[PDB]
């Protein structure tokens, strides 16, 4: 009957599967599975990694005395830099582990997987005959992930600067990032915080209004909302309201990702240090100065010289 | 011994995810 | 005299989408936009030359266009000194006048003129679904780009030379006479890996390779334009592309976003097409300069080994400390001091020329670190230095622009394919594709 | 007309203009 | 001739200001471009010739 | 050159099956 | 009443035109004459470090707070 | 002195834009 | 480890060729109606 | 438009031939769709539609085989009737797994009708059927110009007009030759 | 810097760079007058 290629192609693009595969799933599925397996194995059991390249390894495996809240997959060593580090370039497997190669493996496969996941979202949207813009919404978290794992190491010149694949590792990354860069006092991070908080606000309010509407409607909910906070002609159409819901968080996350990426090239946030002075040029402190003191503490504290 | 407990909890969560994905509940009427 | 939402179907915020079919209006819009581009170019050039002092280095004043002209080798002496600033002024004025001409042309074609050019001018009028004349326009513009590249080549080889920063004893303008046309070396960069150590095409070193590559690309572009003018797409191409204005726009958006990312990386890392004398030192360059200057000052007072050099993983000598990540740096002021096994101790001890030390100190002073409100130093450093490196501005801006244009590719490509399929307006509610599928059990 | 709308608008606006003038003058204070 | 250059350049600015408002007015106004061929053509010609005049005077100095 | 050899092998295999 | 009526009204425009600038200038004068520096107790640039105390002030008192603030401030 | 000239030139130039629109609204244009 | 490198290159190139040929095999979008 | 039970409403084949030659059950689903609910009635409607589509495809394949057998017996008439029946009861809005937008047998049916009218003296309807086949995505263009059955259609210039509309020469030899000469 | 011959025209040069960003605002106000029909 039909050639083997014909049947196999029909199977991939078949829409009767429990989980759609598509032509983007051929690259997404193996990459994501590789990343998942390597991440799980490294998290559970992996030798300590010499992150700083000074023969002082950091242990982040679950078998080396870490919890779930403390375990992590330590990023590659500083000595490696931006160099490509597959298994077959390491001198030996122990050497590969000691320099944090699994982090590079996981990051690469994960990024490929997420990009192909966006593609797969689009392709199924096309197959079902709906408008193809869920991928654009998904591009925000993908952009943030790319900024954290790929762009920032490029800007800083090393892969040891990427976010560790852990929880306490995430907190350490954030604290050190604030120390080096005033992330808090950067307009794009402010836009990101506004986006997240507004997303929470809008989700809660929309859910409450819609739930209270369904009784066994839209006009009553709109009247209630208008009487509440003086907005009678705000988002009367359901389509406009749902577009606003989609747009606000996505724009916020786009801008915060761009802020992080720009900081990767050392374009820091606002710096109001000693901005206020009285006569005779004596410095009067402000809240920015206390933030500066905290940043100075964090900066000075992690500068582990040998 | 704590590593066993952590790993078992993670595996249990993954198993629940698998069950929810595949052994799904058929929709009822009205819903 | 534009259309309306009920007349066309596009809201006011989507106004420009009403020009998809009208040809004359679209052409006028494009010409006016080109006029805006050239106007900005000229105005910015004039502004920078008006706020410029030849005594200070060009990268301590926030200049991004004067460096571009300097790289071409206009009014520049050996080592990066400025001889005369007239070329910048003449370039700015010429751009401004040409922009005025373009603006008049665009305004004319947009306000008063044939909305559709196909009725009276069959040569210019077009329809998106047509494939022969779209390829004709593609070929014309390919020829124009090839002529531009060949103009650059001719300028480099004749009528002055480009600024080669790798000339001995500090760079100077030189007339390239033996550009490398070897195919293997030219395409090695394209096949070159993008990861560290290799850096795809950002690793170009000598201006000879740049000019040879431009020769090759100009020739290829002219040939491709000629080929496209006289050819129609083969069946496979017609079977694997969406042929409409929005689809072409989507392809352009994707390509230009990728090019934006490439420009970001090239500006951040490369130092031959962006000489440090004009754009300042790169990050790795600044770190290596700091380490080198510390070594030189230490050994001066004293008068791998010397507690400033170590062994790289491969096994050669590199600068030590935290700057071991930047051991791939290749600076003109430091190559003379590098041997087959990385750095060689003897040359460091004996033949450090004075000019290299001064350049290294100057680069050490101004590292690519800054603040959004134009405050130099690290973030925790107080308000004492006003400096943000031009490389940082260029890289950040063009990364952001590339990212937004990739988002644009996604959006417009999705919309184009949906519209071509025919279900862009929504689900028909009568025979929906999902209702004809087996339930998901 | 002295309905609630008038009172609310004036209560929000009069101090707003006062403060705007105060800040605009504040800009020019010699340091 | 420096003062001559300044005055000619100021006249060029003034005529440019006239053009950047009049020409869109001529185009947009219905049938306002057919009845003003000579006016706009003379304005453009004067603008171009004055540009060349300023350029050549700068060339002398 | 391992890359080149592998790509040549995979492309040839596919083409040969078809022919 | 409707927005358009008040927007195009004459009495509204005349009264607001004659009143608002007076209040803007009133705020300007409030800042400039130094009255704001006194009512709210904000020190002017010169009297931040009094001769008696050359460092930042500190209360360290609750019930006698008023007198201590009198002393710390330059009055 | 030069600062005031900058502001007056900016005011004239920025008003030159809306001037066309207002004249077309009065004189009559496509708009 | 040359064997591992060869195996990984083979798998990667196989999957990439599958991707490219699959996206070629599709037929252009068209609107049956209108 | 083909009716639910044979015939034709504005056999379908019998009527079309001469012209050219010259709620209760599916209510729960509606109520669920009125709200934003999936429910169960939607499931039974989906199952019914899927089984109907499968049965329709089966029937269309069988009657295509019937038309082929009629050709084997040299009966152009009933075979053409079957062909336009197949075309008449094609799904209204069909999106294939490979983004086809048309049932695969639709193209071959269009081509077979074009060939039938190529044998039959009347031609221009053969040109229209061939145009419909080309638009539907009859990707292979070789027997379009090689089949002896289509020589009669090839006589008319409109055949070449349509073929050039869909199959255009890749390279313009005339233009390059003229440029070389000049 | 800018040639002395054109020195008095420095302020206009300083003003030129910010002109183009006014065109989007011009389009917006033009729509406003037209009432976004
Ligand atoms: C594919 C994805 C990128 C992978 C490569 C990442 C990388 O490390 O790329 C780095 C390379 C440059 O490599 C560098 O190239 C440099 C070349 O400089 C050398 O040569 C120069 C010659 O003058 C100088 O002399 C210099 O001093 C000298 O060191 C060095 O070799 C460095 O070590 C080397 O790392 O960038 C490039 O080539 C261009 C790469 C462009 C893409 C990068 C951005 C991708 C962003 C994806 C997310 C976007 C958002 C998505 C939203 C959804
Ligand atoms: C890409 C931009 C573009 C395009 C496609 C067109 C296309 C057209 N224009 Mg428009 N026009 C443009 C730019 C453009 N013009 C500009 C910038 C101006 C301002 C000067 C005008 C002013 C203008 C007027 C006033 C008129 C047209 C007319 C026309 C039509 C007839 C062609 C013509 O002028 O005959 C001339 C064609 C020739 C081949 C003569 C020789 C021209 C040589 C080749 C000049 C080459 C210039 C060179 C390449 C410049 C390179 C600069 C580079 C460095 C950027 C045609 C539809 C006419 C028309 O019918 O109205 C719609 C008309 O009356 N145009
Ligand atoms: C730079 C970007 C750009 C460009 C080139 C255009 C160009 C165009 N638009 Mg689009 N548009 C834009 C941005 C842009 N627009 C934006 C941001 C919006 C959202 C507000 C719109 C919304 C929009 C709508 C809703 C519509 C257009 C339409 C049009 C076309 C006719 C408009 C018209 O008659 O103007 C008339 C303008 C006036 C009467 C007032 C301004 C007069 C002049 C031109 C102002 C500039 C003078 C200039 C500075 C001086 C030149 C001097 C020189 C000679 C030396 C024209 C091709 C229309 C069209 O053709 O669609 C079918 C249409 O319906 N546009
Ligand atoms: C990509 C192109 C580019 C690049 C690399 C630069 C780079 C630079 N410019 Mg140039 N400039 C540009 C485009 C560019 N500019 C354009 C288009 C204009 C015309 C408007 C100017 C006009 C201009 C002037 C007039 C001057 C400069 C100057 C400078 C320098 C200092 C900039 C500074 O202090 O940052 C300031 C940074 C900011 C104010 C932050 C802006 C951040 C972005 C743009 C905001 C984006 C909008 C917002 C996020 C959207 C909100 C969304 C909403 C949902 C909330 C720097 C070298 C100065 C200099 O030193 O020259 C000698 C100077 O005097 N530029
Ligand atoms: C004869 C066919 C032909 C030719 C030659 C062109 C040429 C051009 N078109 Mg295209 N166009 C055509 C047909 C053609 N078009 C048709 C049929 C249409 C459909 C109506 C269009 C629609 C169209 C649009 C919509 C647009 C163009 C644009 C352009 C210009 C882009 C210039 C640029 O940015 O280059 C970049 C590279 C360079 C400038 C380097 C090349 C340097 C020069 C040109 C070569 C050196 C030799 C030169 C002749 C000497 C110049 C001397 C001069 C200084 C006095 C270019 C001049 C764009 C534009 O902005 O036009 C102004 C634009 O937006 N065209
Ligand atoms: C921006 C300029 C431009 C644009 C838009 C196009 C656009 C097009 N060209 Mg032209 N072309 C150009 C420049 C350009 N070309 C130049 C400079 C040359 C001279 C070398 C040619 C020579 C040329 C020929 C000889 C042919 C085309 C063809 C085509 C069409 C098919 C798609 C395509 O190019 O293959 C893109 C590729 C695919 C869609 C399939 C994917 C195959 C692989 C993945 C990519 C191709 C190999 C790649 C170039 C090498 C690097 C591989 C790397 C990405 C892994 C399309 C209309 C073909 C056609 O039918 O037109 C007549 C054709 O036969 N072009
Ligand atoms: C040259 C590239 C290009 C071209 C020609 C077009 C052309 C078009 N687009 Mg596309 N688009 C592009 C790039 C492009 N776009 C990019 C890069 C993006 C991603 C951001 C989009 C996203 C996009 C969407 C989401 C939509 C369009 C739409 C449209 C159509 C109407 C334009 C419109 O909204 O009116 C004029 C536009 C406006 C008045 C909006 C301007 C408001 C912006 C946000 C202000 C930003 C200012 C700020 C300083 C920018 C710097 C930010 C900084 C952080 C970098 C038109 C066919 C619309 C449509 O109907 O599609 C058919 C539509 O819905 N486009
Ligand atoms: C259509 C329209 C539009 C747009 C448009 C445009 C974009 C246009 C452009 C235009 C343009 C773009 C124009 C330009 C012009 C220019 C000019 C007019 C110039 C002049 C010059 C001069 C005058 C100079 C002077 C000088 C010099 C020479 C240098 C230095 C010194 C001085 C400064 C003196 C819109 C969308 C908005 C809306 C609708 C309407
Ligand atoms: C000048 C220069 C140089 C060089 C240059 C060159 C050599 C270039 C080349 C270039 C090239 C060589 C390019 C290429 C490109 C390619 C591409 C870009 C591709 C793409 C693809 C795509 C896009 C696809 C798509 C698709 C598919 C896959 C199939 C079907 C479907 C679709 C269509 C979707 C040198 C270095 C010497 C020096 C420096 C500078
Ligand atoms: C002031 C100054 C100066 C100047 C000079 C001169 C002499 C200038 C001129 C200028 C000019 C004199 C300009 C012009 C421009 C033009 C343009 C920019 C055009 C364009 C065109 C186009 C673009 C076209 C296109 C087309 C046509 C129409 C044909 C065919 C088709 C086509 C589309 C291709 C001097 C050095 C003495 C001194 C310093 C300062
Ligand atoms: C180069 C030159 C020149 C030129 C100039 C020009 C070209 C100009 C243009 C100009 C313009 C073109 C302007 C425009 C303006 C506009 C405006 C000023 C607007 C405004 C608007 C607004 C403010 C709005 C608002 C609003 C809101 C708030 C929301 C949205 C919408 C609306 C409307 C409602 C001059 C003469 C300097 C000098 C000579 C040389």
């Amino acid at each position: 009957n039909s050639s083997l290629w014909a049947r196999f192609c029909e199977w991939i693009t078949s829409t009767e599967n429990r989980l759609y595969i598509g032509w983007f799933g051929v690259i997404m599925i193996p990459c994501l599975l590789t990343a998942t397996s390597v991440f799980i194995i490294a998290f559970i059991a992996a030798p300590p990694v010499d992150i700083d390249g000074i023969r002082e390894p950091v242990s982040g495996s679950l078998l080396y005395g870490n919890n779930i809240i403390t375990g992590a997959v330590i990023p590659t060593s500083n000595a490696i830099g931006l160099h490509f580090y597959p298994i077959w370039e390491a001198a030996s497997l122990d050497e590969w582990l000691y320099n944090g190669g699994p982090y590079q493996l996981i990051v690469c496969h994960f990024l490929l997987g997420v990009y192909c996941y966006m593609g797969r979202e689009w392709e199924l949207s096309f197959r079902l005959g709906m408008r193809p813009w869920i991928a654009v919404a998904y591009s925000a978290p993908v952009a943030a992930a790319s900024a954290v794992f790929l762009v920032y190491p490029i800007g800083q010149g090393s892969f040891s600067d990427g976010m560790p694949l852990g929880i306490s590792g995430t907190f350490n990354f954030m604290i050190v990032f604030q120390a080096e860069h005033n992330i808090l006092m950067h307009p794009f991070h402010m836009l990101g915080v506004a986006g997240v908080f507004g997303g929470s606000l809008f989700s809660a309010m929309h859910g409450s209004l819609v739930t209270s509407s369904l009784i066994r409607n839209i006009v009553a909910a709109h009247g209630y909302f208008g009487r509440l906070i003086f907005q009678y002609a705000s988002f009367n159409n359901s389509r406009s309201l749902h577009f606003f819901l989609a747009a606000w968080p996505v724009i916020g996350i786009w801008f915060t990702a761009l802020g992080l990426s720009t900081m990767a090239f050392n374009l820091n946030g606002f710096n109001f240090n000693q901005s206020v002075v009285d006569s005779q040029g004596r410095v009067l402190n402000t809240w920015a100065d206390i933030i500066n003191r905290a940043n100075l503490g964090m900066e000075v504290m992690h500068e582990r010289n040998a | 011994m704590e590593a066993l407990v952590y790993t078992f909890l993670l595996v249990g969560t993954l198993g629940i995810i698998f069950f929810s994905i595949f052994f799904r509940d058929p929709p009822r009427m009205i819903k | 005299g534009g259309r309306d939402q009920e007349t066309t179907g596009f809201a006011w915020w989507s106004g420009n989408a009403r020009l998809i079919n009208l040809s004359g209006k679209l052409l006028g819009a494009h010409v006016a936009h080109a006029g805006l581009i050239v106007f900005w170019a000229g105005a910015m050039n004039l502004f920078e030359v008006s706020h410029f002092v030849p005594e200070k280095p060009m990268y301590e004043q926030g200049l991004i266009l004067l460096p571009h002209i300097a790289t071409l080798g206009y009014g520049v002496g050996p080592g990066g000194e400025i001889i005369d600033t007239f070329p910048y002024f003449v370039s700015g004025v010429l751009h401004l006048i040409s922009s005025a001409v373009l603006g008049f042309g665009g305004v004319y074609h947009s306000l008063i003129g044939p909305e559709t050019l196909e009725e009276s001018y069959p040569f210019f009028g077009y329809v998106w679904k047509d494939k022969n004349k779209m390829t004709n326009i593609l070929g014309y513009h390919l020829i124009m780009l090839g002529l531009g590249a060949w103009l650059l080549v001719w300028k480099a080889m004749y009528f002055g030379g480009v600024y080669d920063t790798w000339a001995p004893g500090g760079g100077d303008v030189r007339v390239i006479t033996n550009p490398t046309t070897n195919a293997a070396v030219i395409f090695g960069y394209l096949v070159k890996s993008p990861f560290g150590g290799d850096g795809w095409i950002c690793s170009v070193d000598n201006m000879e390779d740049i000019i040879g590559g431009h020769i090759w690309i100009g020739t290829l572009e002219i040939l491709g334009g000629i080929w496209h003018i006289y050819t129609t797409p083969w069946p496979w191409a017609r079977r694997a592309f969406v042929w409409s204005g929005e689809a072409y726009l989507s392809y352009s958006l994707g390509a230009i976003g990728v090019m934006g990312f490439i420009a970001c990386c090239m500006s951040w890392f490369n130092n031959t097409a962006y000489p440090s004398e004009f754009y300042g030192p790169t990050g790795p360059e600044a770190s290596q300069s700091q380490a080198f200057t510390f070594l030189v000052r230490d050994q001066r007072l004293g008068a791998g080994l010397g507690k400033y050099l170590m062994r790289s993983p491969t096994g050669e000598i590199i600068f030590g400390g935290e700057t071991m990540r930047f051991w791939d740096f290749r600076g003109p002021w430091l190559e003379p001091l590098r041997g087959p096994n990385g750095l060689d101790l003897n040359k460091l001890k004996n033949d450090i020329q004075p000019w290299q030390e001064r350049r290294a100190a100057e680069y050490m002073t101004h590292a690519p670190l800054g603040s959004l409100n134009s405050v130099g130093g690290v973030a925790t450093e107080i308000n004492a230095v006003n400096f943000v490196s031009p490389r940082s501005w260029l890289a950040c801006s063009h990364f952001c622009l590339g990212f937004f244009f990739f988002i644009g590719h996604l959006w417009h490509a999705g919309r184009a394919r949906a519209a071509a399929a025919g279900f862009e307006k929504g689900i028909d509610r009568f025979d929906e594709p999902v209702l004809s599928m087996r339930p998901l059990d | 007309i002295f309905t609630v709308r008038w009172l609310a608008i004036h209560g929000i606006a009069v101090p707003t203009i006062f403060f705007l003038g105060a800040i605009t003058a504040m800009q020019f204070i010699q340091r | 001739m420096t003062s001559i250059l300044q005055v000619a350049l100021l006249a060029l600015i003034f005529v440019s200001f006239a053009l950047v408002v009049g020409v869109p007015v001529v185009f947009a106004t219905p049938n306002g471009w057919t009845d003003n061929k000579g006016a706009v053509f003379s304005g453009l010609s004067l603008w171009l010739l004055l540009v060349f005049v300023v350029g050549i005077l700068n060339s002398f100095v | 050159p391992v890359l080149g050899w592998v790509l040549l092998g995979v492309f040839g295999t596919m083409w040969a099956i078809w022919f | 009443r409707p927005f358009s009526d008040i927007l195009t009204s004459i009495r509204y425009w005349v009264i607001h035109s004659i009143t608002v600038p007076a209040l803007f200038i009133a705020g300007w004068l409030f800042v400039s004459t130094g009255l704001a520096y006194d009512v709210f107790g904000t020190p002017r640039p010169n009297e931040y470090f009094t001769e008696d105390r050359q460092e930042a002030p500190l209360i360290t008192d609750r019930f006698n707070a008023l007198e201590q603030v009198k002393k710390l401030s330059g009055n | 002195i030069e600062l005031a000239l900058t502001l007056v030139s900016l005011v004239l130039v920025v008003s030159a834009g809306p001037l066309v629109v207002v004249l077309l609204s009065a004189r009559g244009g496509n708009l | 480890m040359l064997t591992l490198k060869i195996f990984v290159y083979t798998v990667v190139t196989f999957f990439v060729c599958l991707f490219i040929f699959g996206f070629l095999s599709n037929d252009p979008a068209r609107n049956p109606g209108k | 438009a083909r009716g639910n039970d044979g015939g034709a409403y504005i056999n379908f084949g019998q009527i079309m031939y001469a012209i050219r030659t010259r709620d209760a059950a599916e209510k729960q689903w509606k109520k669920e769709r009125a709200g934003g609910n999936y429910g169960a009635g939607t499931k039974e409607i989906q199952a019914r539609n899927y089984v109907q589509r499968k049965e329709n495809e089966r029937k269309r394949r069988e009657m295509f085989d019937d038309a082929l057998a009629k050709f084997k017996e040299n009966d152009i008439q009933g075979a053409l009737v079957e062909f336009e029946n197949i075309i008449a009861m094609e799904p209204r809005n069909f999106v294939g797994d490979n983004f086809s937008r048309n049932t695969p047998i639709y193209k071959v049916t269009q081509y077979n009708i074009a060939c039938c009218y190529s044998m039959l003296d009347q031609v221009e309807e053969a040109i229209k059927s061939l145009d419909a086949a080309m638009l539907s995505g009859f990707d292979n263009y070789d027997q379009i110009r090689r089949d002896k059955n289509l020589s009669k259609a090839r006589a008319n210039p409109k055949f070449q007009a349509v073929l050039d509309k869909y199959d255009e020469p890749v390279v313009n030899w005339n233009a390059v030759k003229a440029t070389f000469g000049a | 810097k800018l040639p002395e011959a054109y020195a008095p025209f420095a302020p206009i040069v300083d003003v030129l760079p910010v002109i183009p960003v006014f065109f989007i605002l011009l389009a917006f106000v033009w729509q406003a007058a037209v009432s976004f029909r």
